[PDB]
């Protein structure tokens, strides 16, 4: 068993067991993880006149 | 080359924020984009203006256009206005001294509220950025944010320095305590966005997108984790439109209570609320109808409950208006009379009185007592014009044509007419013409100041340019119903001479300097130039991609400019039509460009709020211009060329005129700090029987502790290395320490064995050595307590693997098949058990 | 967007929108303004030639050519009050997980966190009340909480418990809560529950690391055994 992505859409889960519901998730932390999960998958004539 | 420097700025009574009520009908404070008026209500003239400074066009002035006032506040005992811009910045002013007295700058958006608290010290500001930040004026700074609300702060309700209200756009109040900085409660006021909050005892109301307009009882006290805010009722009001303002005023002899609605539409609904005894003798009156329509005392209450909000609210009267209102407030309360002052979205300032007597009021409709309206127009300014002497400035707009005195600044005369279009002075700054959209020709005597002739039937459609000879003598109009119409002035009336039908729309019609070309610019993207004196066709300029919206020519008749809705500027040569330089001027459309006099430089207006200047010789921009917040529509120079006046759709007329320590290392701060401060109480019990520390909030133990954590694990061992033993001995005091905190102890139980078996393996012959008692006894202490910490984690584990090992072992009996030959148990244990690929070279 | 003949079209509330049955019986509800398909409705397995509407189509009649009719209720208004219902609802409960957590009510907290499936609260929640366990297992409160749960919520909670267990640094909390749940419920009701065995399976084999770690912590342990008996010499 390898903790994988998170089965619901609104949850996001990391590789260290982490889980985070998307509800809970401050508008800060959202964006946070939202940059991180970029880095990831990088390395990887009337109407005119008037 | 020369500086353009904006002179002044008028045309604006009140802009897009809030209107303040100021007692002496008393003055009014009120937005005019940048800068804040005052007006005197009565005589109805602007009593003074507040200027930050800094005037565009300056040097030091900034590369972007003003941020406008979007919220204004004063304190009436203080006499401090604090002035709110559309970059999230509060500006506290003096109103004795009319300068500005602090800055705030902490939201990152528009601010939507301000407020002060009853005694002046503090500040309260809302944005949309969703936040509510607390400032302080002695102080000069930010006390806290408050950082639930998920939209912009509609509005929000603090009257006592313990509880705060607010309200947001994404439908939410929410309840927020001051001593501790978080929300309490969080109601869904509304299904969409939520708009309006007042507070009046425990009163509350709120108005959503909706007529529906909820009621909440706020007892503040209740502190039973719920219920601080309790629906109580719902009433329609009877406008459809969101509710944006509600505010209430209590009749202090009375102690009667009104209030207002203000909503999006040209409507304020006004309501009285009822008296305690006044609900109870209704209350009563509703139950024996009811009793007498035969409904079961239970339905009457429940329909009572129902009807809850009838008994408290009672419509009083509806405020209607000719233009969309903007903004209102109370002005006075009092027995006799009612009386509100509003701003609408069309410039304009109403007073409006109610007089009543008893519950309802005495006339159908409120009385409007004053208005300030002469010295704005109510519609955008669509083209203008400067006298021949540059003294007068005719502005043509939707409905009426104003003229102004460049010195004073005031509207001397104001003219009704149709949907002007275009506008200019006759020779001799006696007479105006204009361009009506419906195909009229108007024009009006400035002496007379009436109306002298109208040609009904000039054109079939709108006039959309209409300009004049040299001599004066002739004048060309230009119309979409695609002709051209030459009209001569004979003693005054004019008398139509000649008609040049064209293929297409007509934009705009220039006639040169000398009267010589005749440039008319055409719907199909192309300018045409013709001989004035025979009318023979000329040129055919051609390379525009959108119509071409504004043409003008040099004053030696050499040059001809060219601006479209492309977004280019393009200049050309009269005598061959070759195109010397195409600029990509504006980021939208260019509506005007004029040269100099005398000069070949020439100016640029466009839909972007930017009036640039240009060089027309080397064709470079020398000067970009950020006043206007919105689009200029018309553009006016100077005969001498000392000042350019631009009219913005902001309704603003603006005059321009021509002027360290590594891992280890810090370890052993950490250990000194630490156990300086433990062995200093451990000392001062024995006899009773730090700043960084107080700094961070932790304790000794906790402090060290971090210092541990942050240390990478690649440079742990290497840094434990780096200790003397003096230290060393302080770090066995830390761990003994540690052991009485058992929650401490556990969180972090791994990493103090890895650091304290390392230490100990380390110097393990020196730490032999000692003959400290002491310490002995602390290596007992520490061996007992972190066994049994290890076991109980130990323990743990060994309880749960035997456990799970059973509940596994139950299903497979109950819930697996058994083959009794051995072979085919092995083909189906295969199948069942888990299969993973790997990569093989 | 149909793929075969359209038999029959009728407007529904009032200009907005253009309801439509084809051979194919599929019936697809367009929006006139924007001329784009809103919703498609799939009762029939046949030709639709019949559709009849009422109140602006507010119930929708279509026969089959077999002969089935499907009797179709506009839901619209009906949906989005329950929405607002339940979203009214989860705002009171998120607001009052919050004070639970500031004040510290870790028997409610505990509870509010299992119903909105926060896994980071709740592993906060039993984190910082195992914390004070430690100045039967977790509290006398709590301990009954997490005995009430029924299967659908012990299915949720053992599946963090076993995420939480594959991390060496958050294992600890992981196997409180297992032994809470052996302790304190019928060890026959757990092997029936579905799936839970494939989660008993994957929690073993880490639990046996952390079994084999820490065992060697406690034989590294015994150096102050030794460095003891140096210094008593």
């Amino acid at each position: 068993y390898n903790v994988g992505k998170a089965e619901k859409d609104g949850e996001i889960r990391l590789k260290n067991g982490v889980a985070m519901s998307k509800e809970e998730l401050t508008r800060e932390d959202k964006n946070r993880l939202r940059r991180a999960l970029k880095r990831k998958r990088s390395k990887a004539s009337t109407n005119i006149k008037l | 080359y020369q500086r353009f420097e904006q002179a002044a700025a008028f045309g604006v009574i009140a802009s897009n924020a809030n209107c303040v009520w100021i007692p002496a009908p008393g003055q009014l404070i009120t937005s005019a984009l940048e800068d804040v008026n005052i007006w005197d209500i009565k005589t109805g003239d602007l009593v003074s203006k507040l200027s930050d400074g800094l005037p565009p066009g300056a040097s030091d002035a900034r590369g972007a256009k003003p941020a406008e006032c979007t919220y204004l506040e004063a304190h009436k005992d203080t006499d401090l206005l604090a002035v709110g811009y559309a970059d999230g910045v509060i500006k506290v002013w003096d109103l004795m001294s009319k300068t500005v007295l602090l800055n705030f700058n902490g939201h990152k958006a528009a601010i939507t509220l301000l407020q002060f608290d009853g005694t002046g010290t503090r500040l309260i500001s809302g944005s949309k950025d969703s936040n509510i930040i607390v400032w302080d004026l002695v102080g000069e700074v930010g006390l806290y944010k408050l950082r639930s609300h998920k939209d912009s702060i509609t509005g929000f309700w603090c009257q006592g320095e313990d509880w705060l209200i607010s309200t947001s756009k994404d439908g939410m109040i929410k309840l927020w305590d001051l001593k501790t900085h978080q929300c309490i409660e969080t109601h869904i006021a509304h299904t969409g966005e939520c708009w309006g909050l007042a507070v009046k005892d425990d009163l509350l109301i709120t108005t959503g997108t909706d007529s529906q307009v909820k009621i909440w009882k706020l007892d503040i006290e209740n502190d039973k984790m719920g219920g601080k805010l309790t629906e109580m009722g719902i009433f329609e009001k009877q406008s459809k439109q969101r509710g944006l303002k509600i505010e209430f005023i209590t009749n202090s002899s009375d102690k009667t209570s009104f209030f207002y609605i203000q909503n999006a539409d040209k409507t304020i609904e006004t309501f009285r609320i009822r008296k305690e005894e006044e609900i109870a003798r209704g209350l009563k009156k509703r139950e024996k109808r009811l009793k007498e329509k035969g409904l079961t005392e239970e339905e009457i209450a429940k329909s009572i409950k129902e009807s809850y909000s009838s008994f408290i609210l009672h419509p009083f009267q509806t405020i209607r208006s000719l233009y969309k209102i903007k903004s209102a407030s109370w002005t006075t309360v009092s027995s006799s009379k009612l009386e509100l002052v509003l701003t609408t979205s069309s410039n304009t300032i109403e007073y409006y009185s109610i007089p009543y007597e008893k519950r309802d009021p005495t006339s159908p409709a409120p009385l409007k007592t004053h208005t300030i309206e002469l010295q704005g127009q109510r519609t955008d300014v669509r083209s203008i014009d400067i006298s021949d002497d540059n003294k007068l400035l005719a502005t043509a707009s939707n409905g009426s044509l104003k003229i102004w005195n460049i010195k004073t600044h005031k509207c001397i005369r104001t003219f009704e007419c149709g949907y002007a279009l275009t506008c200019k002075f006759l020779p001799g700054g006696l007479l105006v013409i204009l361009g009506t959209r419906n195909g009229e020709l108007q024009l009006f005597d400035l002496a007379s100041s009436s109306l002298l002739d109208t040609i009904e039937d000039a054109h079939d459609a709108a006039i959309w340019s209409l300009d004049l000879t040299s001599d004066g003598k002739r004048l060309v109009t230009g119309s979409a119903d695609k002709t051209v119409k030459f009209w001569d002035f004979k003693v005054l009336k004019l008398h139509h001479d000649t008609t040049l039908e064209l293929t297409d729309d007509i934009l705009c019609v220039r006639v040169s300097p000398d009267d010589r070309y005749l440039a008319i610019s055409l719907l199909d993207n192309t300018v045409k130039v013709f001989f004035l004196d025979s009318m023979k066709f000329y040129l055919s300029l051609y390379g525009h991609k959108l119509p071409v919206l504004s043409i003008d020519i040099s004053f030696d008749s050499k040059m001809i400019i060219t601006s479209s809705a492309d977004k280019n500027i393009k200049i050309w040569g009269l005598d061959f039509g070759d195109c010397h330089k195409s600029l990509f001027a504006h980021q939208d459309s260019i509506m005007n460009v004029k040269f100099l006099p005398q000069s070949h430089n020439f100016f640029s207006c466009s839909k972007d709020a930017v009036v640039k200047y240009w060089d027309g010789e080397k064709f470079e921009c020398i000067q970009k211009l950020y006043a206007h917040q919105s689009e200029v529509w018309a553009l006016a120079v100077a005969t001498d060329g000392g000042f350019v006046v631009s009219s913005s759709h902001d309704h603003s007329i603006r005059i321009w005129e021509e002027t360290s320590l590594k891992a280890g290392e810090r370890l052993m701060e950490a250990l000194d700090l630490g156990i300086a401060e433990i062995e200093g109480l451990e000392a001062y019990n024995r006899d009773m029987k730090n700043a960084v520390l107080i700094a961070v909030n932790k304790t000794p133990e906790q402090y060290i502790m971090d210092t541990l954590l942050r240390i990478r694990m690649s440079q742990l061992e290497d840094a434990l290395m780096v200790m003397p033993f003096s230290y060393v001995l302080k770090f066995l005091k830390f761990i003994d320490t540690v052991m009485q905190n058992k929650t401490l102890l556990h969180s972090h139980l791994p990493l103090i064995c890895k650091n304290l078996f390392f230490i100990i393996k380390f110097n393990h012959k020196e730490l032999v050595s000692q003959k400290n008692e002491e310490l002995k006894l602390q290596i007992n202490r520490v061996k007992t307590e972190l066994r049994s910490a290890l076991k109980s984690t130990e323990d743990d584990l060994g309880f749960n693997v035997q456990g799970l090992k059973f509940v596994k072992q139950q299903w497979n009996l109950r819930h697996n098949y058994e083959f009794v030959d051995e072979y085919d148990q092995q083909e189906k244990e295969s199948n069942s058990a888990r299969k993973r690929v790997f990569g093989t070279v | 967007g149909h793929t075969n003949a359209v038999q029959r079209c009728s407007f529904i509330n009032k200009q907005k929108q253009l309801i439509s049955c084809g051979a194919d019986g599929l019936i697809k509800i367009w929006d006139c303004s924007s001329g784009e398909c809103l919703k498609t409705l799939d009762g029939h397995n046949n030709r639709l030639w019949a559709l009849s509407t009422m109140n602006d189509g507010d119930m929708i009649v279509s026969a089959d050519a077999d002969g089935v009719f499907q009797f179709w209720k506009d839901c619209t208004e009906q949906e989005i009050e329950e929405e607002q219902e339940k979203a009214k609802l989860q705002v009171e409960q998120e607001q009052s997980l919050q004070n639970y957590m500031s004040k510290g009510d870790w028997t409610n907290a505990f509870l509010l966190a299992m119903t909105l499936d926060h896994p980071m609260r709740l592993f906060n929640v039993l984190k910082r009340a195992l914390g004070e366990s430690r100045s039967v297992i977790f509290n006398e409160e709590l301990d009954q909480a997490i005995s009430i749960l029924n299967d659908e919520q012990l299915i949720l909670l053992m599946k963090r418990c076993r995420d939480w267990n594959t991390n060496a640094k958050t294992h600890t909390i992981a196997q409180r809560t297992i032994r809470c749940i052996l302790m304190h419920h019928n060890i026959a009701k757990l092997s029936e529950i579905p799936g839970m065995v494939k989660i008993v399976d994957a929690i073993i084999p880490y639990t046996q690391r952390h079994f084999t770690r820490v065992d060697n912590l406690v034989e590294q342990s015994y150096i102050l055994d030794y460095a003891l008996v140096e210094m008593d010499k």
